[PDB]
RNA sequence: CCGGACAAU
DNA sequence: GGGTTATGCGTTGAATTGTCCGG
DNA sequence: TTCAACGCATAACCC
């Protein structure tokens, strides 16, 4: 039992490891993120929310007003979803918000005169959703690339090596606030720590921190030992600690019980260690001289004679210590400066700073910000409060608070958004940690230490920015304005915020035009993610680190898709079963397992808990509810496949399929092929464009359902149910009114799409696949769009094969093609173009729009009618005229048709604004638009009262009927009946009167479909009008044609050769193409001759399956051997058995098989060899596979067989058009005759460095004189050779070059004089 | 440029003066009202930057900008540097009379003619066919000349056909690796939408045949032809610059196409048989009588041009294969047959050909070499390549090798354990042992792969010449290395880890059958460095090759001889093992600097300041002499240049 | 006329 | 008081194609 | 608003 669709095909699925989850949809990154970037979430989360709490308080001043937010809500827009992309205008939904307005009585806090209440305040529009999760800005949509950037905060790094000529060890500490000012850290080679800001000049960090309310003591307490001494008459004892001499080398005696354990000259080791512990006296026999081996910690007063002893952090000296020895002072501490123990760092950055006070510790900052000014407390503090204690320039998110709770080791997760104290200590000595004996460093390229940013947040900042530049103009003006007498509208508008709220979605670095040209081209772009943009990764700064990724990533990003050329390992996605958390880290399932039993709950598991945990394998041996029946199982903690035992392991992997997601899954067997040698080919579906007919796919790997569906090309049944009718342009469907409701049951609307161009010249179309009766079911394809089939994914299409190098013409990737495709015309589609005709009124005469037009044939006016334009349907060649055109002076500049992109005519497109006269011809057009909505809605408006009169009668009989009011009663009069008043009278008078509602209902939207349709656009002022021509160009195959499979077959066509010559077999069928099997080393490409069998199994079954229906046999027949051919594998995870069906689901099954067997081959878990020669088996083929090949020239047998097979092939974008070009000579540039650029519109072209100077290395002297002297300098030599050549003589002496003269003509205005001599 | 509306964009070189003309405008204002020392003081400060941003910022400060944050485009910006005239005028400019196509190899144009296809010929030589019409009348104006053109109706072309061989062009190739991409190719109108190219030469600039570009030249004026008769083809410049190797590499298609076919069997079809004729033993190769591998000896003639050009008229009747014969028919003249008896692979036919060209000639050799292509094309047509998983041999003693080699690990781990050894010497010797654990298998594939082509002998069995499909392109040289062939049966060898060093868990399987996620992850993480490293060495290589090209090229020779009999000392330096470089390339075509005596006997072996060219320096390999005194390029005494004779011959030429 | 972005060898 | 070395900043970074928009 | 490699240049700095 499966889907009708999938009852009506059913491919076969191969596998040995059950899955117990299905694939979710893949476009959870816009929709998600744009619908909580406009939601109702207070307290912001980023979202608009997050806009308005900064904006939500607003305190004027002179006066209190308040400004304060209550609410905001979108409805729906001036301008549908699917006309203001035809009309070309901005799609913009009011961003209309709740403000209320008491602005308070000036110098009193409070009071108002009377409060004014601004309901729905316009400060502007902002883009929406339209159908698929993109915005649209100009015409065509934009779709906005995320960016990925580093994590808001500190970063630890190693960053060794060129340390300026010295090499000494050092690390760095870049901190990164969420929006604000980074304080970036790092050591010196002088054994040296301090602070910076932004990447800019050093400041000493040892001084400011007793600038911040700070002294002296709280320095030097907090970064050393405390040492009491003991002062007295002699020797000055003192008090040590083995804290103190667990590293510091007792240079001294140490006396206990009466004995010496450590004296001078020895080390203290493990013994002494119980020598020292184990005694631990305090009253030693310390000497004299020890004593001024110590460094002092501050200043001490002479307690004897009131002298100053020593100011601090500075070693004492034997006359300093007999200097303080004569007093009664028992209080001594000192610091503790170890070269192992503890950072010998703050040491000296103290006497480094110039000074540390009050006072002279701020004109350093003073002078730093604003020179020549005198310092002043409150603009020196006003920094420290605008880029470390702020919250409108420096803050910080709560990503950024509870990073460095993490990142420091600590408890809280919830604070503010500044620096604190704590941390900026913490920093400093964790930092210092680091150097001496302990701490590691964090690698930037871990996912952990990166933050992917996206529409949601952008926007999000955008808005907020906006709104705090707007924050103090309401503190300004009404600080000297009124007294509350206006009303919040005027000073708070909506141009500025609009104009920048739009332009900063369209001119941006990732707002990257869309092309589209293929579905799984639109979701790889949706899904693309990169690294450039607004503090990003730039592509000029690269090292070769950014460029390796942390290995750390599998199972959470597709490795098999890579950018090539500029940038590689830059473009990025999201992988199937894993997701990136709103904190931008990522995470992946696995099922969470116990030791002995598997559960099949699943568990959300990231890096951070990888390198602790271990992870077991998926494809590990199992049995019933799960146990490793192996011991020693390969298990991983730090991406090494390390080999642990078995009851320890609560996790594997949950599949095979979380590593890849888009990037080449289709591709059955990618571990025949290296990625490294198929990225050329995996590459190549991101530009490439759908065909017009498309076959199923014989071998894939199973998940084109889900990609299919997923794409936004389909038409699936939200509401399925029972199919009623089906048209080719609303698929008529609608549910028994048991699942609706008893109001506006309504029915299920389904609109067919019709023939575009999006981006690049890409005509979609869908054709209902479906029948006429055929029931359908919730999320259930009903109409098949581009390359798509009953339901299913088909892309391109499947043709045998062979490899056999016929006389050498696949030289290197040269590819043989017989007049079998010509003559068809199959692979090709079609092709929308566009041309831009401008009405501008030109000074000295218009262009006028009018059939009168100079200089055309007795033809012209046939294919144009009496104002110019081209009929609807009339075919044009190179040199029309699609509009006439002309300039009065008269001279024709309307629009020609270049030769070589002749097409026809099908849509001729007019918008002209309101005020300017049509033509008749334009008239009629929006005349017919008019009308035909009228019976368009007119049929829909019929269905709906059928169907209202379907489940009206059915409640009707359903309960109180009458015979005489059964079938010649009115259709309306349907409310009055002799049934009693219960729950059915009321039911059938409700639906009765929504019946009535309905039957109305659609004026509203009737009337509204005039005074926005017949009203002209607007376009831009100062012309007349733009008039745009949508010709379609057809091509056919063609020399020069190019050759792109999903296999990487990447060759151009060679020439032509007939179907005769081209070598036929024992039976002669015909071989559609033949490859090169000559760059196997070169390019390793074996994984395609085992799965090319699959393709004879499939054809095998389909004949077979033809051959056995011809005749019609039993059905003791046709279903035995539909069970055989339809039971097969050893063992699969798919069990279909179309015999056990109905006889009619035989037959109406079987007639889908024609021509093959769908298969459906994981890679890893799927058919393998031995699937293929069971299934050759299963028809008649030969168990090798290998076919024996005739000659289609001397007709004889070579020396071997040849392997013969269908692949799946499917066709890319350029094809000979894209680099066609022609040109001999004509116009060039203005200033000389320099031919432009490109070979687009009109230009030169490309060639190389090389040949500029071989030829001048080349004897022959005049190769110089005559490529860029005569050719593109010599104005008058140009007209010379015109004139002479076309006379017949062919020699043009040179002239002077107009290049190198002119560079002298503006350096001569700063002196420099020419002269001119013959030796 | 204007823009939308009536008012005109500005310039970068107008914004900012436009401000210091307008603030210059205020501050010349203020000074006729009694200005004080401080608005003078800063007036003139506008000015100094406004001049320097004219001339050029970025020096001082941050560059000031009236566009956006990106600097203005300054005065110097365009003349100098990547983006300036001097490299975007002469050396990258938008070039002219060009035009077009998509390459095809079309193997027929040989080297005189080409495959300019009809619409590229007709959309070019334009003002030639008003040059034409006049002749015969068929215009005597060029207004009415130009509307009898653009429709083409049966008289275009042919006229445009005529002027055709009366003026080659030049065709030159934009994807260029060698000197030498400038070769002459006469135009011709045939039909088609496409342009061919000799496929030796398409390999020869070793491009991608992928979509590449095309470029062609025309000379302009009559003297063009008179000199360009001996310089810009390849009729002449076969020789390559770079090595004594000439430009005519021999094909891949070819060279097995030799190799198979000098194979000797000792037991096949027509084994044994022997002909009394070359050619009849031909037609029982295709009539399927004979094989390419065969012992049939026929009367073939053989001749020596060891005489003053004269045939020696002589033959012999030595057991030779069917195609070496079909070979020796195609030598014009004569050589001594001797010549052609060997492997064939890519050396052995690389000095076929050159000798062939001091033997022979350098005219009939050019056609000899190029009709290789030609005859070679029957082998490709006859027997073609292709490839399949029989040709796939697991090594049957790999999986014990696989079993035994872990078992170390952890007898050696046990004991790491048990404190007998450390981990610091242990992880050394694990990535030593396992740095060649992959050895034994690599060599325990050979007698798995290279060694299965049985044959009969009279009743009996021969083991011979392995007949391994993959091994006939293998050990002929045509396709497949060392480096690649151990990626498809063998272990491909431990690949730099994640951190730096050796990877310490080797490859166990092949691509051949299933393989991990987590290995073959570890395989692509390696594997992208190259591809990676690729898109900035050649970069690198670019940087280096500007800076060495632009600066040797101010040389001209002006003296003939510099009057000096001394230079430097030759001999084939030596240290370590072999010496891989003797005096041939060292000193080949040099005028010596004096005479050079024998060091046995006191023998004078040249006699005077002689060229060394093939049979000087063949007396100086039979000599065993190490005295060779020639003229030295640096020690010459030619004013601003050096002498032709300390320099001599050159390659190429 | 100058850039950004994607793609190609 | 001659010579060595700590430290700031000068220059540059492949062949241009293809096509889209934006001033 | 994170370079790397190469190299002449003042201003100090060592006994
Ligand atoms: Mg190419
Ligand atoms: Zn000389």
């Amino acid at each position: 039992v499966y889907s009708y669709t999938e009852k009506k095909r059913i491919r076969k699925d191969f596998g040995k490891r059950p899955q117990v989850l299905d694939v979710p949809y893949l476009l959870s990154i816009q929709l998600d993120s744009f619908q909580k970037f406009i939601e109702q979430d207070p307290e912001g989360q980023y979202g608009l929310e997050a806009a308005f709490r900064s904006v939500f308080p607003i305190q004027s001043y002179s006066g209190n007003s308040e400004l304060q937010y209550v609410s905001y809500r979108l409805g729906e827009p001036v301008f549908d979803v699917q006309e203001c992309q035809i009309r070309g205008v901005t799609y913009s939904a009011p961003l209309r918000v709740k403000l209320r307005l008491v602005i308070y009585e000036r110098e009193a806090p409070e009071g108002t005169v009377k409060d004014i209440k601004e309901q729905e305040v316009y400060m502007g529009e902002i883009p929406l959703m339209t159908d698929n999760g993109t915005f649209v800005i100009n015409g065509t949509e934009r779709v906005i690339v995320s960016q990925l950037h580093r994590s808001p905060g500190v970063f630890f790094d190693s960053d060794k090596g060129k340390t300026h000529s010295s090499g000494k060890v050092l690390y760095n500490a870049r901190i990164i606030p969420y929006r604000g000012s980074w304080l970036d850290f790092e050591f010196d080679p002088k054994d040296n720590l301090f602070v910076r800001i932004d990447r800019r000049r050093k400041l000493p960090a040892t001084i400011i921190l007793r600038a911040l309310n700070y002294t002296t003591e709280q320095i030097l307490d907090l970064f050393f030992e405390k040492v009491i001494f003991e002062i007295r008459d002699n020797k000055l004892q003192m008090e040590l600690v083995p804290e103190r001499l667990r590293g510091e080398t007792a240079s001294f005696d140490i006396e206990a019980n009466g004995k010496v354990y450590v004296e001078k000259g020895r080390r203290i080791t493990a013994r002494h260690i119980r020598q020292l512990e184990k005694d631990d006296v305090k009253l030693i026999e310390v000497p004299v001289e020890y004593i001024a081996g110590k460094v002092v910690a501050k200043d001490y007063i002479d307690e004897s004679t009131g002298e100053l002893i020593c100011a601090a952090n500075m070693e004492l000296s034997l006359d300093l210590l007999a200097k303080l020895s004569q007093s009664g002072h028992k209080r001594i501490e000192t610091l503790f400066t170890n070269d192992l123990d503890h950072g010998p760092y703050i040491s000296e950055t103290l006497r480094v700073d110039p000074t540390n006070d009050r006072l002279s510790a701020l004109v350093e900052i003073y002078r730093m910000m604003r020179p020549g000014e005198p310092p002043t407390r409150e603009a020196a503090e006003s920094l420290f409060e605008n880029l470390f204690f702020s919250e409108d320039r420096y803050d910080l998110s709560a990503v950024g608070r509870m990073k460095f709770n993490r990142s420091l080791l600590r408890e809280e997760i919830e604070g503010s958004g500044i620096l604190s104290k704590d941390d900026i200590i913490d920093v400093m000595k964790k930092l210092i940690d680091i150097r001496n004996g302990k701490g590691e460093v964090d690698d930037i390229d871990h996912l952990g230490n990166r933050r992917i940013r996206s529409v949601g947040e952008m926007a999000e900042n955008q808005f907020r920015v906006g709104l705090v530049r707007v924050e103090r103009a309401v503190k300004e003006r009404l600080s000297l304005g009124d007294l509350d007498t206006l009303m919040p509208q005027d000073m708070i508008n909506a141009k500025p915020i609009s104009a920048a709220v739009k332009e900063f979605f369209g001119s941006s670095q990732l707002s990257q035009f869309m092309d589209q040209n293929n579905p799984l081209s639109e979701i790889t772009h949706k899904r693309r993610i990169s690294a450039l943009g607004p503090g990003g990764l730039t592509r000029e700064r690269a090292g070769f680190e950014v460029r390796d990724v942390h290995p750390t990533h599998y199972g959470r990003v597709c490795p098999i898709e890579t950018p090539e050329g500029p940038n590689i390992g830059l473009i990025n996605s999201l992988s199937v079963y894993a997701q990136t958390n709103e904190y931008g880290f990522l995470e992946t399932p696995y099922r969470k397992v116990t030791d002995g039993v598997v559960t099949d709950e699943i568990h959300y598991l990231s890096a951070i808990e990888e390198g602790n945990y271990v992870i077991a394998q998926a494809n590990s041996n199992l049995d019933e509810e799960g146990h490793f029946v192996e011991d020693l199982v390969t298990c991983r903690s730090k991406g090494e496949s390390s080999l642990f035992s078995r009851d320890q392991v609560d996790y594997m992997d949950v599949s095979t399929q979380q590593v890849v997601s888009v990037g080449a899954s289709l591709i059955p067997f990618l571990e025949h092929d290296d990625a490294n040698r198929a990225l050329m080919g995996a590459n190549m579906q991101r530009q490439a464009v759908p065909t017009l007919r498309a076959d199923k796919p014989l071998v894939g790997t199973g998940m084109e359902r889900a990609v299919a569906v997923d794409s936004g090309v389909t038409a699936v049944a939200k509401r399925g149910g029972v199919v009623q009718y089906v048209d080719a342009s609303r698929i008529v469907i609608k549910v028994n009114e048991d699942e609706m409701y008893p109001g506006e049951a309504g029915i299920d609307i389904y609109n067919l799409t019709k023939y575009t161009r999006s981006n690049q010249n890409t005509c979609i179309n869908q054709m209902p696949c479906v029948s006429l009766g055929e029931p359908v079911e919730r999320g259930d394809v009903l109409a098949d769009g581009p390359s798509t089939d009953l339901g299913e994914l088909a892309l391109g299409q499947n043709m045998r094969v062979a490899f056999m190098p016929w006389n050498g013409y696949n030289f290197e990737d040269s590819i043989l093609v017989s007049e079998r495709v010509v003559q068809e015309d199959r692979f090709t589609t079609i092709h929308i173009q566009e041309l831009a005709c401008v009405s501008r009124d030109t000074k000295l005469g218009p262009e006028e729009i009018t059939a009168d037009i100079p200089n055309v044939g007795e033809a012209a006016l046939s294919k144009l009618d009496e104002s110019g334009i081209v009929y609807i349907g009339a075919e044009v060649t190179g040199g029309d005229i699609l509009v006439g055109k002309v300039t009065p002076k008269v001279k024709d500049s309307s629009l020609r048709v270049p030769n070589g992109v002749s097409g026809t005519v099908i849509d001729v497109q007019v918008f002209t604004r309101d005020g300017v006269e049509k033509d008749k011809r334009a008239l009629e057009i929006e005349e017919m638009q008019l009308k035909q909505a009228k019976k368009d809605l007119s049929e829909e408006l019929q269905i709906l009262e059928a169907g209202l009169f379907s489940r009206i009668r059915a409640v009707l009989v359903a309960g109180g009927v009458e015979a005489e009011k059964l079938d010649k009663l009115p259709r309306d009069r349907w409310l009055e009946l002799g049934l009693t008043d219960e729950e059915k009278q009321n039911q059938l008078e409700q639906l009765a009167e929504q019946y009535d509602e309905l039957k109305h209902e659609f004026e509203k939207k009737l009337e509204a479909k005039r005074r926005k349709i017949t009203q002209g656009d607007d376009l831009a002022p100062g012309v007349l009008k733009i008039v745009k021509v949508y010709l379609a160009v057809k091509r056919r195959i063609q020399p020069g044609d190019k050759m792109a499979g999903r296999h990487g077959n990447k060759g151009v066509i060679s020439k032509i050769n007939p179907i005769e010559d081209m070598p036929y077999d024992e039976n002669g069928t015909p071989v559609d193409i033949v490859l090169n099997p000559l760059g196997v080393p070169s390019r390793m490409n074996i994984g395609q001759i085992l799965e090319t069998h699959l393709g004879m199994a499939a054809k095998g079954i389909g004949d077979k399956i033809n051959a056995m229906l011809k005749q019609q046999q039993e059905v003791a027949k046709l279903r035995e051997f539909i069970q055989r051919a339809y039971d097969l594998g050893a063992d699969v995870r798919q069990k279909v058995d179309l015999s056990t069906f109905s006889d009619e689901e035989v037959m109406r099954l079987a007639e889908n098989l024609r021509k093959g067997m769908p298969i459906a081959t994981p890679v890893f878990d799927g058919a393998k060899e031995a699937e293929i020669k069971e299934l050759l088996k299963l028809g008649d083929l030969p168990t090798s596979g290998q076919i024996r090949l005739y000659d289609g020239r001397t007709g004889e047998q070579f020396e071997r067989p040849v392997t013969v097979g269908y692949m799946y092939m499917l066709k890319l974008n350029h094809l000979v058009d894209d680099k066609m070009h022609a040109r001999s000579t004509g116009s060039y540039s203005l200033v000389t005759q320099q031919p432009l650029g490109g070979k687009a519109q009109f230009g030169g072209q490309r060639f190389g460095e090389m040949e500029v100077w071989a030829l001048e290395a080349y004897g022959a002297a005049y190769t110089l004189q005559e490529m860029l002297t005569v050719k593109s300098d010599d104005v008058n030599g140009r007209t010379k050779m015109y004139k002479n050549i076309v006379d017949g003589n062919h020699q043009m002496e040179p002239g002077m070059p107009e290049s190198f003269n002119v560079l002298l003509k503006e350096i001569r205005s700063l002196g420099i004089n020419i002269e001119l001599e013959d030796e | 440029v204007p823009l939308d509306g009536g008012r005109f964009a500005t310039s970068d070189l107008n914004d900012l003066y436009r401000r210091v003309i307008n603030r210059n405008n205020r501050l010349k204002r203020l000074l006729d009202l009694a200005a004080p020392d401080i608005i003078v003081r800063n007036e003139k400060r506008m000015l100094q930057e406004a001049v320097d941003a004219l001339l050029d910022n970025g020096r001082r400060g941050r560059a000031i900008t009236g566009s956006n944050k990106r600097p203005l485009k300054s005065l110097a910006d365009m003349i100098k540097g990547k983006q300036g005239r001097f490299r975007q005028n002469l050396l990258g400019k938008r070039v002219d009379y060009s035009g077009r196509s998509v390459i095809t190899v079309g193997p027929y144009l040989r080297l005189h003619q080409c495959g300019l296809p009809k619409k590229m010929a007709l959309e070019l030589f334009k003002p030639f066919i008003y040059g034409k019409l006049e002749l015969r009348g068929l215009a005597t104006t060029i207004k009415a000349a130009k509307k009898m053109v653009e429709r083409e109706e049966a008289v275009v072309w042919d006229i445009l056909d005529e002027v055709i061989r009366e003026h080659p062009v030049l065709l030159n190739r934009a994807p260029t690796l060698h000197r030498l991409g400038i070769q002459a190719f006469e135009p011709v109108l045939i039909e088609g939408k496409a342009i061919q190219l000799h496929p030796l030469v398409c390999a020869a600039y070793n491009a991608d045949f992928d979509g590449d570009q095309m470029a062609v030249h025309v000379p302009l004026t009559l003297e063009a032809q008179l000199e360009a008769r001996a310089l810009m083809m390849s009729t002449n410049n076969i020789l390559s610059p770079a090595n004594g190797e000439p430009i005519i590499v021999p094909s891949q298609d070819v060279v097995l196409g030799l190799y198979y076919m000098t194979r000797d069997c000792v037991n096949a079809k027509g084994e044994g048989m022997v002909l009394t004729g070359p050619k009849e033993a031909e037609r029982l190769y295709r009539s399927g009588l004979a094989s390419l591998h065969a012992r049939v000896k026929v009367r073939i003639t053989e001749y020596e041009k060891d005489a003053n050009g004269e045939l020696v008229a002589k033959t012999s009747l030595k057991d030779t294969t069917v195609g070496r014969a079909i070979l020796w028919m195609i030598v014009p003249k004569g050589l001594p047959y001797s010549i052609v008896n060997q492997a064939l692979g890519k050396k052995a036919i690389s000095k076929m050909l050159n000798t062939c060209y001091r033997i022979l000639g350098l005219k009939p050799t050019v056609i000899f070499a190029d009709q290789i292509m030609y005859t070679g094309f029957a082998y490709a047509a006859r027997s073609g390549a292709s490839v399949g998983i029989d040709d796939m041999v697991i090594p049957e003693k790999k999986h014990e090798i696989i079993s035994e080699a872990e078992a170390e690990v952890a007898e050696i781990q046990e004991q790491f354990q048990s404190g007998l050894v450390t981990a610091g010497e242990r992880y050394n010797k694990v990535i030593d042992i396992w740095a060649a654990a992959n050895d034994r298998v690599s060599k325990a594939m050979m007698d798995n792969l290279q060694t299965e082509t049985v044959i009969n002998r009279d009743g009996q069995e021969e083991k011979q010449v392995s007949f391994n499909s993959i091994y006939m392109m293998a050990d002929s040289g045509a396709r497949g290395s060392a480096a690649q062939i151990r990626q498809l049966a063998g272990m491909r060898g431990l690949m730099a880890k994640p951190d730096g060093s050796i990877i310490e868990t080797p490859i166990t399987a092949n691509f051949r059958e299933g393989l991990n996620v987590l290995q073959y992850f570890i395989s692509t993480h390696g594997a992208r460095k190259g591809l990676a490293d690729t898109a900035l060495k050649t970069a690198n290589s670019g940087y280096l090759t500007r800076r060495l090209v632009d600066v040797a090229q101010d040389l001209v020779v002006t003296e003939d001889d510099c009057g000096t009999h001394e230079g430097i000392m030759m001999t084939p330096v030596i240290e370590g093992g072999d010496v891989k470089e003797p005096l041939r390339d060292r000193v080949l075509g040099r005028v010596t600097a004096e005479d050079v005596l024998k060091p046995g006997t006191a023998d004078i072996l040249v006699p005077r300041n002689t060229l060394l060219h093939e049979q000087w320096c063949d007396l100086l390999e039979e000599n065993s002499v190490d005295a060779v005194k020639v003229r030295s390029v640096v020690s010459c005494d030619t004013d601003f240049g050096v002498c032709a004779h300390c320099y001599g011959r050159d390659l190429a030429r």
